[PDB]
């Protein structure tokens, strides 16, 4: 799946695992972590969520005392706006014969959070499904590629 | 000799220019499909 991200959108941000490289973090200084936190920790990009036996109100309250002051540019309110990521027809292929089971990830490019679309490529995800050998389901599975499989 | 004439060479005229436009076409087609090998790349990436 990092394979995956580094070829469908090879030459972009989103090529990069999440972990990073070995060169990094080998020499990531506490200057560079420190930045990261101040540049990208900010309340405008943060959500404090809960859930269980909480009153509202007593949430924003605790939340309205601990998150604190306000920022006092325009530039630290602003929500950045990530520059796109290129999709490619292309592959990677790894190859070794000494591995034991092989993996194989073959996608194109989806929609986004923003569109309606990714409701129907959900519900065309769930008639294909998923299986594996311990599906006690067997031969009968509904899934078509299930059953071929 | 050859009542022919005419006509052989008025086929060699519609032959040269489909021959032609056919070569062409066909030759980027094969270019097309291998152009993936042609570009690829590959590395040797042991755990060495
Ligand atoms: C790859 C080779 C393609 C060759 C295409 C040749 C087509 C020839 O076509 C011929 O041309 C003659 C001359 O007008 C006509 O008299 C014939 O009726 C016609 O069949």
């Amino acid at each position: 799946f990092d394979y995956l991200h580094a070829t469908a959108f090879q030459g972009t941000a989103l090529a990069r695992t999440v972990e990073g490289t070995t060169e990094n973090i080998k020499h990531l200084t506490r200057a560079d972590l420190a930045s990261y936190i101040d540049t990208h920790f900010k309340a405008p990009r943060m959500v404090l969520a809960a859930a269980g036996g909480i009153s509202h109100k007593e949430l924003v309250d605790a939340a309205r005392q601990h998150f604190s002051g306000v920022s006092f540019t325009y530039k630290e309110d602003a929500v950045p706006i990530l520059p796109r990521c290129r999709f490619t027809g292309s592959e990677i292929r790894a190859r070794d014969d000494a591995l034991p089971v092989a993996h194989v990830a073959l996608a194109v490019e989806g929609p986004g959070w923003a569109d309606p679309d990714n409701v129907v490529l959900h519900v065309a995800n769930a008639i294909i499904g998923r299986y594996d050998r311990t599906f006690g389901g067997g031969k009968h599975l509904s899934s078509r590629l299930a059953a071929l499989a | 000799a050859e009542p022919e004439h005419d006509q052989r060479k008025r086929m060699g005229l519609k032959m040269l220019l489909i021959s032609a436009l056919l070569t062409s076409l066909l030759y980027y087609m094969k270019r097309h499909k291998w152009s993936v090998l042609k570009s690829r790349k590959m590395a040797y990436r042991p755990p060495k």
